[PDB]
């Protein structure tokens, strides 16, 4: 499965990555989910896209 | 991710073992540069900025 | 048979800790679905008790195992020939085969052979996962730490 993107802060701010050519970023957080049907279980990881 | 699903065995992956975000990545970086649609903006007074 | 707090190993992920043990709906029963964290993923592990033993998951072997592979060290002579590619599949299909005791022969042997011959980059790489594994394994059957593992394999590695 996929399930609730969600964001942390931004990783610079603006002046700054104009400055350092960075781009204006912030990361995403996933709470992504695995589930067998083998024998059932889940695997709820938080994987950062 | 359905490719190598197969692949690995069972009671040793995880969502982190599966998924490869490079592409992903990959492509919002390759829409925000080097597009047609994302473009410098054309800034020498506000209103065109605008 | 587990209760919350206690640890537990899961292969292969090896040892965690249980939050609880749920009781959520499927096909109308409630079944003893553990939720199980794990420290190296940081994830959640819903288990059900009905196949944890399908899955084959382990209270924590203590001196019995301890000592099983302290008696197998320090003349771990083993015989394999030069089809080396043939020795990495054994010993890649003994390391997912997750026995705790080949998996310390088989990196004690790694050991062994490192002292003399020098691993491959992957075959080191092999080594230090299962070095990770089987020392957080055996800070956790002492219940300890990590440095007083890896001291406790310096002293008993040949030694
Ligand atoms: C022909 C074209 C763009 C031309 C270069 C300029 C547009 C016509 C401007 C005009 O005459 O009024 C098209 O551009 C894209 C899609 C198809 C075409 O691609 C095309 O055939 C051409 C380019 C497609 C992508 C280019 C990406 C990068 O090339 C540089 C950096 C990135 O984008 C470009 C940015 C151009 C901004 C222009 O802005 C204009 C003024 C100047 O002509 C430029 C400063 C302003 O009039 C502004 O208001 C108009 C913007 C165009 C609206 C959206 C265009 C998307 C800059 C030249």
């Amino acid at each position: 499965s996929f399930s609730d993107p969600r964001f942390d802060d931004v990783k610079a701010p603006v002046d700054e990555c104009k400055d350092k050519d960075m781009t204006y970023a912030a990361p995403l957080f996933v709470t992504a989910e695995f589930i067998n049907n083998n024998t059932g279980e889940i695997k709820s990881q938080t994987v950062f896209m | 991710v359905r490719e190598r699903m197969t692949t690995q065995d069972v009671e040793a992956i995880t969502p982190q073992t599966l998924i490869n975000i490079r592409p992903v990545v990959a492509a919002i970086k390759e829409f925000f540069g080097t597009s047609q649609l994302s473009q410098f903006m054309d800034q020498n007074n506000p209103l065109s900025g605008l | 048979i587990f209760k919350v707090g206690d640890t537990v190993v899961y292969p292969h992920h090896g040892a965690a800790l249980v939050e609880a043990i749920e009781t959520r709906t499927i096909k109308g029963e409630q079944k003893e679905y553990l939720v199980l964290k794990v420290a190296q993923g940081d994830l959640t592990v819903r288990v059900p008790a009905e196949n944890a033993e399908y899955v084959g998951v382990r209270d924590v072997v203590g001196q019995e195992g301890l000592d099983k592979v302290f008696q197998v060290l320090r003349a771990p002579h083993t015989e394999e020939p030069t089809n080396w590619s043939r020795r990495y599949k054994a010993n890649l299909e003994k390391l997912a085969s997750g026995d705790v005791n080949k998996v310390a022969e088989v990196v004690r042997d790694l050991w062994r052979r490192d002292q003399e011959r020098g691993l491959s980059a992957g075959e080191k790489r092999m080594l230090a996962k299962a070095r990770q594994i089987l020392v957080g394994e055996l800070a956790l059957a002492e219940s300890t730490d990590d440095a007083k593992a890896e001291t406790i394999l310096d002293e008993v590695l040949a030694a």
